[PDB]
């Protein structure tokens, strides 16, 4: 593996070229936030009788 | 992103200590490397995920912080890794001119400094590690009693 | 129309102005991905532009 | 990872003539320096954080301290220590 790319520093480039293009569409789809979602769903019933 | 640069730092000083202790064309010197060291790397890479594998498989809050530091540490390393081994030695063998002889010698002011300096405490350090292996009773009482501290 | 008097969009118009058109965007993308495809296949940045 | 680095090493080389502690003297010869540049390249890194400070500190300072005290005092030990644990596992598991 590493004696393939020896010769083909231009592969290489291409390889890297596109995880960086990779990375930066993932960057522009994620949502910013403080903490992550840790709270667990509840459901409340209400009733009335007067 | 301290952690990213361990293979490449080892790929890098290992094919500099080769051409400079014994003046190598850095095509064929990359290549002696990376036969060196092929095996360090992932043996690195191994050791450093398989501590975050097991983060990420608990529930609730503290199992959920655990994941979202998990994952984005060993993504991140897996990635080190897979470039060390690709493109490092690309740049290495056809980006790095030739070392001219004793180009890293001669230094002046700090970096003079500094390298004494560090020759002198790797010597010392030799030397104190050859001495710490004759006494291997003592060592090993040493080592119990500061694990129970 | 003074205030009181607002308007909105219905079928066909409420895409249009929930956005225009974004056919050169993709049309680039799709040039820059057979540029590097070419230049890992023949190992050189000059001919893919052939 | 930092006593694979010279474990490793010392297993590969003492395979060929070489005895155990000769073995485990050379290993950390050669070894010591990518060790402590690796190991003060993540000090140096983290120390920003030992130092934060404004808006959101306690959690950086919390980590950090951890980590960096960890880092340090475990390289300084190690650095001595994983030779002898190489020797006496050798000499006690043999084979
Ligand atoms: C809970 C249970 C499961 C837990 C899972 C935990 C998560 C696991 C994450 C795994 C991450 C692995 C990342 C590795 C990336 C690099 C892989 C390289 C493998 C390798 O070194 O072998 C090379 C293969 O080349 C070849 O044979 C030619 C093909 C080249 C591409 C092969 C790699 C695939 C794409 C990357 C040749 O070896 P070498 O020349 O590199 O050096 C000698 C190494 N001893
Ligand atoms: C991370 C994403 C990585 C995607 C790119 C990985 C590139 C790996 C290149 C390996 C090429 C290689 O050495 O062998 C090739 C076969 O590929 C294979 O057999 C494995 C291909 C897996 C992709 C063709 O072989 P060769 O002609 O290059 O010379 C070797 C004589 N077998
Ligand atoms: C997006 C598409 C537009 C930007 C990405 C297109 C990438 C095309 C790069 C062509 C570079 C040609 C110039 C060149 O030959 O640079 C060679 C390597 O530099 C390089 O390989 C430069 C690598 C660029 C990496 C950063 C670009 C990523 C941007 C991706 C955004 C998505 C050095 O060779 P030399 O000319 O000095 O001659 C001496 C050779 N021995
Ligand atoms: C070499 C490659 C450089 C990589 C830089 C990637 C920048 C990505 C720009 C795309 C982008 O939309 O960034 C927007 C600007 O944020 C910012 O303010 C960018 C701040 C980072 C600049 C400093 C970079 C560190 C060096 C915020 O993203 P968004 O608002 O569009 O949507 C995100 C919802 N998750
Ligand atoms: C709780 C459990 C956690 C488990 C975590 C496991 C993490 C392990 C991550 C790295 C493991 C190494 C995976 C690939 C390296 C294995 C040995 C590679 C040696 C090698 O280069 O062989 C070449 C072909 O191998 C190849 O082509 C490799 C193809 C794959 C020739
Ligand atoms: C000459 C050589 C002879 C070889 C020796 C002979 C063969 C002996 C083989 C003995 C095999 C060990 C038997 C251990 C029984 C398994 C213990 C429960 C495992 C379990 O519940 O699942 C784990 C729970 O961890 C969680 O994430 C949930 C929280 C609970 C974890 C607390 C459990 C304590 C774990 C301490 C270590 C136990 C062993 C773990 C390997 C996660 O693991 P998994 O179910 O996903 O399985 C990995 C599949 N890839
Ligand atoms: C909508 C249209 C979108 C189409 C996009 C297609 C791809 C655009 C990028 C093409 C980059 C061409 C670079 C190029 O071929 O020129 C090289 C040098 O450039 C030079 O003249 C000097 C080097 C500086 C050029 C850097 C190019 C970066 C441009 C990227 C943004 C545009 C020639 O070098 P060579 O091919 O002879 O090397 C041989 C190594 N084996």
């Amino acid at each position: 593996m590493a004696k393939f790319f020896i010769d083909r520093p231009i592969f290489a480039w291409v390889i890297s070229i596109f995880i960086i293009a990779a990375g930066i569409f993932g960057i522009k789809s994620l949502p910013v936030s403080q903490y992550p979602s840790v709270a667990a769903p509840t459901i409340t019933l209400h009733a009335i009788y007067p | 992103i301290g952690i990213v640069v361990d293979d490449a730092i080892v790929v890098v000083e290992n094919v500099e200590r080769i051409m400079a202790g014994e003046g190598l064309p850095p095509k064929e010197a990359t290549k002696k490397a990376m036969g060196q060291i092929s095996g360090a790397v992932i043996g690195i890479t191994a050791v450093l995920i398989s501590v975050f594998v097991p983060l990420a498989m608990f529930s609730g809050a503290a199992g959920n912080i655990y994941k979202q530091f998990a994952l984005t540490m060993a993504s991140s390393i897996a990635f080190s890794a897979f470039l060390a081994l690709t493109l490092t030695p690309a740049l290495c063998a056809t980006m790095l001119k030739t070392i001219p002889k004793g180009h890293h010698e001669e230094k002046k002011g700090f970096f003079g400094w500094f390298n004494k300096k560090f020759d002198s405490w790797t010597h010392g350090y030799e030397g104190r590690v050859a001495k710490v292996l004759r006494k291997t009773f003592r060592m090993m009482v040493v080592y119990i009693g500061l694990a129970v501290v | 129309l003074g205030s009181g008097y607002s308007l909105e969009w219905g079928g066909q118009s409420r895409e249009e102005a929930k956005g225009g058109s974004q056919t050169i965007a993709l049309y680039a993308l799709a040039a820059v991905a057979v540029f590097l495809v070419l230049a890992a296949l023949y190992e050189s940045w000059s001919i893919p532009l052939a | 990872k930092n006593a694979i680095l010279i474990i490793e090493f010392a297993k590969d080389l003492q395979a060929q003539g070489k005895s155990a502690v000769e073995a485990a003297l050379e290993a950390a010869r050669l070894r010591f320096r990518p060790i402590i540049m690796t190991s003060f390249a993540f000090i140096l890194g983290v120390v920003p954080l030992y130092i934060a400070g404004g808006a959101s500190s306690a959690s950086q300072r919390a980590i950090g301290t951890t980590v960096f005290w960890g880092m340090l005092i475990g390289t300084l030990l190690s650095v001595f220590l994983v030779p002898l644990f190489y020797v006496v596992v050798r000499k006690f598991f043999k084979e």
